[PDB]
């Protein structure tokens, strides 16, 4: 909690053309005509098995 | 317009629009020059960029009516006598080299289709 205050103080200090360069996430087509600028987190789960419905990409690799 | 409607019909689960497209596919074989019937019909049911076939596209998108799509697709490829090349097709690009239609049915946890 103490280090999180120090990070947000330095982010209000730097100018605008630095702030656009240091931006997180990328635009992802989520649904029909919707773009929401999401963040990506990977994980591994072993205990619960199921058949996979409701995904976005069929090809599971990293694109390019 | 033929290759894209087949991929769209198999993925959503359109059973009846599949039988109308497959019967139109045989009609293009007769009224034609007719040189190489195995190498042409395998080319229509396969995307040339990645090597994905129609049977690979069926098992990636599991529908409630996907047990009949595999039954029609395996019945169709037998009288045209390209059963061997249709069941044993592979990807061709770098990131997925060697994945077969059997290798997708096991991961999607389909016992009776296996």
């Amino acid at each position: 909690l103490q280090r999180a205050r120090t990070i947000l103080e330095f982010e209000k200090m730097l100018p605008e053309w630095l702030r656009s360069r240091f931006r997180m996430g990328e635009l992802c087509k989520v649904a029909d005509e919707d773009f929401r600028l999401c963040l990506r987190i990977n994980e591994v789960k072993w205990t619960e098995w199921k058949t996979h419905v409701s995904f976005l990409n069929e090809d599971p690799g990293p694109i390019r | 317009r033929l290759k894209k409607r087949i991929f769209a019909a198999v993925s959503e689960g359109c059973v009846e629009e599949l039988r109308e497209l497959l019967q139109d596919l045989q009609d293009l074989c007769r009224r034609r020059r007719g040189l190489d019937v195995p190498d042409f019909l395998m080319h229509k049911l396969t995307a040339s960029d990645t090597g994905k076939t129609c049977l690979m596209k069926a098992l990636l998108n599991i529908n409630p009516n996907t047990k009949e799509i595999v039954r029609i697709l395996l019945a169709f490829a037998e009288e045209n006598d390209i059963l061997d090349r249709f069941i044993n097709a592979e990807y061709t690009e770098e990131a997925y080299e060697g994945q077969t239609a059997l290798n997708i049915a096991i991961e999607r946890r389909q016992g009776d289709i296996t």
